[PDB]
């Protein structure tokens, strides 16, 4: 009720504070709700700027791939996706 | 040109002693301008685009025009050149030949030694070879600031913020 | 009382500070500037003069 | 007065920066990584004083990393033997240094 | 030590010679005290950039900063004792002794 | 609109990073062996200048530790052509 | 009337437009016909370096193909 | 100034002097002592004067040098040695050069002449946060890198500090300049057994501040700054002077006082690193410490100066500060001689 | 303290892939999908060993499994292979986005001769 | 080189005209304006120089600021994001404290 | 052939600008019903040359200038920045590319602040001065938003490297996407070249030559200023087999923003300093910051974080 008023006092009088406090606002809350904030840390991650270094194969690593391109591994499905 | 780092470092050294002659401060701020732009071409020799324009942006485009604003207003002083009455002129000119001297010693004598040992070599010898590939290490580590230097950042903004706050209260009268 | 215990003779004109760490205003010279408002001036219209 | 509360709380707040070792974004090596590791983990829990002594080779080898001076005194008087050499005229350097043979890819 | 790191050190050591030696003006000390913020600008970047000292290439930056600041207080105490007195004149500081 | 385009931009710079990351390894092979044949021509020139120099041992090293170190640019290109030199050393910063 | 700057514009506009022009052909001309390569990392470097010594004229324009090798 | 205000600049000053003692990095350590410097200068011109302003652009000048200084040798350390912890200097060149920033900061002559002028022209809350707090980090960082500090040039600096504080004092009439002398005299014997005993310069160092603290609180509880000014409170309130007296005593170091303490310890010290001379001749210097430490004291409580027809007045009312430190750090300065194998804690 | 140990010149000496960069980037893909095995080694070599000295010989198959495969694109894919390349060769950047078209063109032509399948995005 | 060839051929070019205009065009005789410079003698306001300090700390601020496109880059994400937020914050609360207070009257 | 590149970047900005005065006569003379410079040469054609002539003859005066060195110094750097400012602009391709173009721009236009100080002080005027800091002031204010402005929108970008805005704006021009901090982008760079409406009306002192420098400068400074805006928002399609496409695009564009300039300077009253920084420091700088949280917090809300590279 009396924020309220408040808030339109101060947009009749300061509108550019009020857009200024807004648009600061959710650039703050809006970030954390939002999905594409996970992606958007996964696709700095998946951008390979140094070499993958090899490690040598010692028969008991199943999961890492042995391989130029077989299902073992990462996989950027989800960017072309997206 | 493979000692052009040398000829700026030698200019550099000049320019310190013109503005550290303590001249009328007009001519002054010029020699701080004019070596400021010098450390930046180093700066830039050696691979540090962005601190070179950082000394540029900043130091040089702002820091040092704030400083030439208060001579202009408050400007009680009678002009003077680097070359002006003995007491500037004979310090630029000891300042120099000290500088000169240092140079001859350091390239005639291989291994110069005043208070620190020095190797007449070209500095092109002292870069490394090696491959950045598709990164720029200083702006990368620059940019890691935000990241790894959490606490620098906040530090930092604390001594920017208070720092307003002690200008305004030391400028209130 | 004085500015010094063992006082030299060029220290012995020297002045105690003051009472208070309140330094006497010296010259108190104005600042306030007194312009001329010059005729040419597009505003003065050609025939204009005001001291201000 | 180091009052450590770093350590005590577990928090790093400038050991980052501290050596050149430890890890840089993006793990961009530092230029001296090698010797700086090998002088740490030389001189790691035996104390300053037996560290200065003990583990004086590795400390040697990482400033020889850092400025250059040996090598650079070594270069300077190879440069200076060969000028010597070719005002003398008992010296010519081969085309492939004075760049005549193409270089390697 | 290269030539290069020499030179930028005998530029702090005379800018550090021009502000201890005072002159009249407090401006021109301040300049002098600037420049000796830029020398050190100069050799730590060189120092982090030659060793790749990736991590602490945000140095030179932060001293870049906290440099502006003292000087910005530096110029605040200038005009504050200008206006008191009508120049920066050292000379004019000296109500307290010893 | 810029989400959609800025999504695509960075798919391509992986599939450029990746072609980088392809040809990586040729590139260290050749480089390697460029940097041991360079290393071993300045080791023969130097030991015919400085043969006759006394207490000289041809290409020893200056560290201690048999560990390899990188060699820095005096020890690459140390007698070569000054064109040479300049180029190794400030034509990338100097290309613009 | 409005029509008459028109001129004026017009001398601008091509005073403005030489210089891009300018630029684009002479890169092209001094780069083989190219778009001049660009280095904004040190691998991109690298590669123009290696291909200025495969090309053998000194000259990173020329580009050897499959032709060169074998 | 405002009060929140006032306290955010304290809390900032606080909190360099906080960061130059928790931090392990150099760079941190510098960004302290350029926090202190700057939410110092605001509160040494609280009160707007001339005098003030002097104080100000002096100390933020001598600071900013000190600071530049600093900053230097650790570039060079940097450059030598590539590395940033707060370690053993790998530079001698860069040693020499942080011993001279790090003595101008606390005020070590040759680099004394600001701290009379200084505390001079500030109040004497100002006088007290300088000559207290803002001898903490300096001595921290001086404390870290003792292994590595040249004994012969802390020595020489010490030394000479004691028996200029001693000097200086002998001629001031100002309570700040005496205040201020004797502070550097006590610095001089807190880091003459820096190369030594670190734990030492604690022990000294919380003594002083102690002392330093009561002494202020006095002096600020009788609202004098000179000789004459501090006579006058014989008449009003006869306890603070006597208990001036006290403290001077003390501050004097003779015993079984709690300045005995230090001196002791200091002297027990060197002599166990085979220092005789060093020693002696401090303490015979700090005699001139106590000889206007004894004037003081003649003319606050031992003897009695003629007062004014207004003190009359000021007989009726009562002060309404209440400054809660003052009798604890009274009896702290004064009765713990009884208390030195307490050493052991400061380890 | 030691003499610095240096291969010699004649143990160094390696047919050279005398190809233009814009050529290795047209056919970078199918490289690393091909040669990935000679490719990895040698960079698990350097990786481990730490020393060029003690690799040298893995870098050499590193370099003629290079050649054989752009021998098999000149026997096999050569015309389309020259469209890809030359079209990269003109952007500045290489970009490969410039030059798709001719990028299908030839891993067509593979896909269908040689068989290769470029690798996919990450 | 050639940063260094443009940068000098701007100069030189710029010098050469302020030399083609300051002494180049006063050969022409126009006989002599004998009138002196009639002067027959501070207005250091805080006005202005407050406008030069709030600018010198926030143009530092403004430097802090300069490497935020690259930190986007960072795996860390939302540390990186806090940080810059937190740096923006205590921009916007200088800018407050000034105008709160007794600043901003340029 | 590099020369030729330089030469035939800083000739052909000195006429346009030389004819861009003509331009804006005759655009505020029809815009007040007015018929620009006719008689001297067609259409005007010829008003330049006879303006450049006449200064380059007229009797210069001396000012009395505490220091001719510096007096003289001043109008150098203004030209010499002013030009050099519009090397790293890619017109498709750039004469020198700078990984850091936009930080080298904004630094070259922080120099060439400098010029109004030195000219100023070394005037040995007292209107001189006066007037010569407060265009310090009105600078000063208009760099700290320019900076936040461009840094907000280069956050799309990925760099400061010039010519990827043009990639960047490919498909949508950067306006659609930022269009406040465009408004206030323009706004900030007509009070960097104190064109009107934050002009100071009533460097006076130089005369003929060194006025004519001096505003050739300004206005080559007006002419780049709105070319950044250009690349910077209005971004235009560049085919890389036919440039000229991109050149000429990008040339009717800085042709309208510096239309735009001269309809501003003849539509609009000049500002007051205390509303001109009232505006500065009070409207555009909260908004410029609440914008930069908002173009932080976008691309990594929305998973749109442009390539590094």
């Amino acid at each position: 009720g009396r924020i309220a008023s408040f808030l339109k006092n101060a947009w009749a009088k300061e509108p550019v504070l009020v857009a200024s406090f807004a648009i600061g606002g959710l650039a703050i809350i809006l970030p954390s709700l939002s999905p594409y904030t996970n992606y958007a840390i996964r696709i700095n991650r998946a951008t390979p700027y140094n070499y993958p270094v090899p490690l040598r194969d010692d028969g008991n690593m199943p999961d890492v791939p042995s391989h130029p391109q077989d299902p073992q591994g990462p996989s950027l499905e989800w960017l072309k996706n997206l | 040109t493979m000692y052009i780092a040398f000829i700026l470092s030698t200019i550099f050294v000049i320019g310190f002693v013109g503005f550290s002659s303590k001249p009328s401060p007009i001519y002054g701020g010029l020699g701080l301008i004019v070596s400021g732009g010098v450390g930046c071409g180093i700066v830039l020799n050696f691979g540090g685009s962005f601190l070179g324009l950082m000394v540029f942006l900043i130091y040089l485009g702002g820091m040092l025009v704030v400083f030439g604003y208060t001579t202009a207003m408050a400007t009680e002083m009678y002009p003077e050149v680097w070359v002006s009455n003995k007491t500037v002129f004979g310090a630029f000119v000891s300042g120099l030949m000290m500088e000169f001297c240092m140079v001859y010693y350091a390239l005639k004598e291989e291994e110069v030694e005043i208070i620190f040992k020095f190797n007449g070599l070209g500095d092109w010898v002292i870069y490394d070879t090696g491959d950045s590939g598709f990164f720029s290490e200083e702006a990368m580590g620059i940019a890691a600031l935000y990241s790894y230097g959490t606490w620098l950042v906040i530090v930092t903004g604390w001594s920017l913020l208070i720092g307003v706050v002690v200008i305004m209260e030391i400028t209130r009268g | 009382g004085g500015a010094v215990m063992y006082p030299t003779k060029e220290t012995a004109h020297w002045k105690p500070p003051p009472w208070n760490d309140v330094d006497p205003p010296k010259d108190t010279l104005v600042s306030n500037l007194t312009l001329n408002f010059g005729p040419q001036h597009p505003a003065a219209h050609g025939v204009l003069r005001l001291v201000m | 007065p180091f009052f450590d509360v770093q350590k005590r709380l577990g928090l790093d707040l400038d050991r980052w920066m501290t050596i050149q070792s430890a890890e840089q974004p993006h793990k961009i090596p530092g230029r001296c990584h090698a010797f700086e590791k090998e002088w740490i983990e030389c001189a790691h829990g035996i104390g300053g004083i037996r560290a200065e002594k003990e583990c004086k080779i590795e400390f040697d080898d990482f400033v020889e990393c850092l400025l250059r001076q040996k090598t650079m005194k070594r270069l300077s008087a190879i440069k200076r033997q060969r000028d010597k050499l070719i005002k003398e005229g008992k010296y010519t350097p081969p085309p492939h240094h004075l760049g005549k043979e193409d270089p390697r890819p | 030590m290269p030539l290069v790191y020499m030179n930028i050190i005998m530029a702090f050591a005379i800018a550090l010679a021009g502000l201890l030696m005072y002159r009249s003006h407090l401006m021109s000390s301040l300049l002098c005290l600037e420049g000796m913020m830029l020398s050190l600008f100069i050799m730590s970047t060189l120092i982090i950039l030659n060793t790749h000292f990736t991590l602490a290439n945000m140095m030179p930056i932060i001293l870049l900063v906290f440099a502006a600041c003292e000087a910005a207080l530096g110029l605040s105490l200038l005009v504050m004792v200008s206006n008191t007195y009508g120049t920066d004149y050292v000379q004019n500081l000296n109500l307290l002794q010893c | 609109s810029m989400m959609k385009w800025n999504r695509e931009r960075r798919r391509l710079q992986i599939e450029d990073f990746e072609a980088r990351i392809a040809l990586m390894p040729l590139f260290q092979a050749e480089k390697d062996r460029r940097v041991l044949q360079m290393l071993r021509e300045n080791l023969e020139e130097e030991a015919i200048i400085m043969k006759d120099v006394p207490d000289w041992k041809v290409g020893e090293s200056v560290f201690h530790t048999t560990r390899w170190v990188t060699p820095m640019m005096g020890e690459l290109y140390g007698l070569r052509t000054n064109e040479e030199i300049l180029s190794a050393t400030y034509g990338f910063i100097w290309y613009t | 009337m409005w029509f008459e700057i028109l001129p004026g514009i017009a001398v601008m506009a091509a005073c403005l437009f030489i210089p891009g022009m300018a630029t684009a052909h002479i890169h092209k001309f001094t780069n083989g016909g190219k778009e001049k390569r660009v280095a904004h990392f040190s691998y991109q470097w690298n590669l123009m370096e290696r291909d200025r010594c495969i090309s053998g004229v000194n000259r990173y324009h020329v580009t050897k193909g499959l032709e060169n090798i074998d | 100034m405002n009060p929140i205000i006032y306290t955010t600049l304290i809390m900032t000053v606080m909190s360099g002097t906080m960061l130059v003692m928790i931090s392990s990095h150099w760079l941190l350590i510098w960004i302290g002592f350029e926090m202190n410097l700057l939410a110092m200068i605001p509160v040494l011109m609280k009160n707007f004067n001339p005098r003030a302003t002097e104080a100000a652009t002096k100390y933020f000048l001598t600071q900013a040098t000190a600071s530049m200084m600093l900053m230097m040798a650790i570039i060079i350390n940097l450059l030598y040695s590539g590395q940033w912890t707060i370690t053993k200097m790998f530079n001698p060149v860069a040693m020499t050069m942080m011993t001279m920033a790090l003595a101008m900061k606390l005020g070590l002559s040759p680099f004394h002449f600001w701290v009379p002028e200084v505390t001079q022209g500030i109040s004497l809350q100002a006088g007290l946060l300088l000559l207290t707090w803002q001898k903490l980090a300096p001595l921290s960082v001086l404390c870290q890198i003792s292994q590595s500090i040249n004994p012969n040039l802390m020595l020489t600096m010490a030394m000479l500090s004691i028996l200029i504080g001693g000097w200086g004092g002998l001629n001031q009439t100002q309570l700040r300049k005496i205040m201020a002398y004797s502070s550097i005299a006590h610095m001089g014997w807190m880091t003459a057994v820096l190369p030594y005993n670190t734990t030492m310069t604690i022990l000294n160092l919380l003594i002083y501040i102690t002392m330093t603290l009561a002494m202020f609180m006095l002096l600020i509880h009788s609202s004098a700054t000179t000789t004459l000014s501090l006579s006058h409170t014989w008449n009003k309130m006869p306890v603070i002077t006597s208990l001036m007296m006290v403290t001077l005593l003390s501050m004097g170091g003779l015993p079984p006082l709690s300045g005995f303490m230090p001196k002791w310890m200091i002297i027990q010290e060197m002599t166990k690193n085979e220092s005789i001379i060093m020693p002696t001749l401090m303490a015979m210097t700090a005699l001139l410490n106590l000889y206007f430490y004894m004037r003081l004291a003649y003319s606050s409580s031992l003897t009695m100066f003629p007062s004014t027809n207004n003190m009359k007045m000021k007989w009726q009312f009562e002060h309404t500060k209440q400054m809660k430190l003052l009798p604890t750090m009274i009896v702290l300065s004064t009765l713990v001689l009884p208390m030195t194998p307490a050493l052991s804690s400061l380890n | 303290p030691g003499i610095v140990e240096l291969p010699t010149l004649e143990d160094l000496k390696v047919q050279e892939v005398k190809v233009s960069s814009s050529v290795l980037k047209a056919a970078a893909h199918h490289y690393g999908a091909q040669c990935d095995k000679p490719n990895k080694e040698f960079m698990l070599c350097r990786w481990e060993e730490k020393d060029p000295r003690r690799c040298l010989e893995e870098g050499k198959l590193v370099n003629q499994c290079a050649l054989d495969f752009f021998r098999q694109i000149k026997r096999h894919c050569a015309e389309p292979f020259t469209e890809y390349w030359t079209c990269i060769d003109y952007s500045g950047l290489q970009l490969f986005r410039h030059c798709r078209k001719q990028q299908a063109k030839f891993d067509e032509c593979v896909l269908d001769k040689l068989g290769w399948v470029r690798p996919d995005l990450g | 080189m050639n940063i260094m060839l443009t940068l000098l051929t701007n100069v030189t070019l710029a010098s050469l005209l302020v030399l083609i205009a300051f002494w180049l065009p006063q050969l022409n005789a126009y006989s002599e304006k004998t009138s002196p410079y009639e002067c027959g003698f501070l207005p250091f306001s805080m006005k202005f120089f407050l406008v030069a300090i709030t600018f010198l700390l926030f143009d530092l601020e403004i430097a802090l600021l300069l490497p935020l496109p690259w930190a986007s880059q960072t795996n860390n994400l939302k540390t990186m994001l806090t940080m810059a937020l937190f740096l923006l914050i205590l921009l916007a609360a200088s800018l407050a404290y000034e105008w709160t207070q007794k600043g901003l009257e340029w | 052939m590099f020369m030729i590149n330089i030469l035939s970047l800083i000739i052909p900005i000195l006429l346009a600008v030389a004819f861009l005065t003509l331009v804006e006569r005759k655009v505020l003379g029809y815009m007040q019903l007015r018929k620009g410079p006719n008689v001297v040469g067609p259409y005007g054609l010829l008003q330049p040359i006879a303006d450049a002539l006449k200064l380059f003859t007229k009797e210069p005066l001396r000012p009395a200038t505490s220091s001719i060195s510096m007096f003289i110094i001043a109008p150098i750097l203004a030209l010499s920045l002013a030009l050099t400012m519009w090397v790293p602009l890619p017109m498709p391709y750039p004469l020198i590319n700078m990984n850091l173009g936009v930080l080298f721009m904004l630094a070259m236009s922080s120099l060439a602040v400098y010029s109004i100080l030195w000219s100023g002080w070394a005037s040995n005027s007292k209107y001189a001065l006066i007037g010569a800091l407060r265009a310090v002031a009105q600078t000063i204010s208009y760099e700290v938003t320019l900076a936040i402005i461009l840094l907000s929108v280069l956050l799309m970008n990925g760099s400061y490297t010039l010519s990827t805005l043009i990639t960047t704006q490919e498909h949508i021009w950067m306006i659609f996407t930022s269009w406040p901090l465009a408004m206030m982008w323009f706004i900030s760079t007509l009070a960097e070249t104190n064109r009107a409406p934050f002009d100071l009306t009533e460097n006076v002192e130089y005369a003929a030559g060194p006025f004519a420098m001096f505003f050739m400068a300004e206005y080559a400074n007006i002419i780049m200023m709105n070319a950044f805006t250009a690349i910077l928002f209005l971004g235009a399609s560049h085919d890389p087999h036919t440039p000229e496409l991109y050149t000429i695009n990008f040339v009717l564009k800085t042709l309208a923003l510096t239309i735009t300039f001269l309809w501003i300077r003849a539509s609009y009253p000049r500002f007051r300093y205390d509303q001109l920084m009232h505006l500065l420091w009070k409207s555009f700088l909260p908004l410029t910051l609440a914008l930069c949280m908002w173009h932080i917090s976008l691309p990594i809300m929305t998973a749109s974080i442009p390539p590094q590279s």
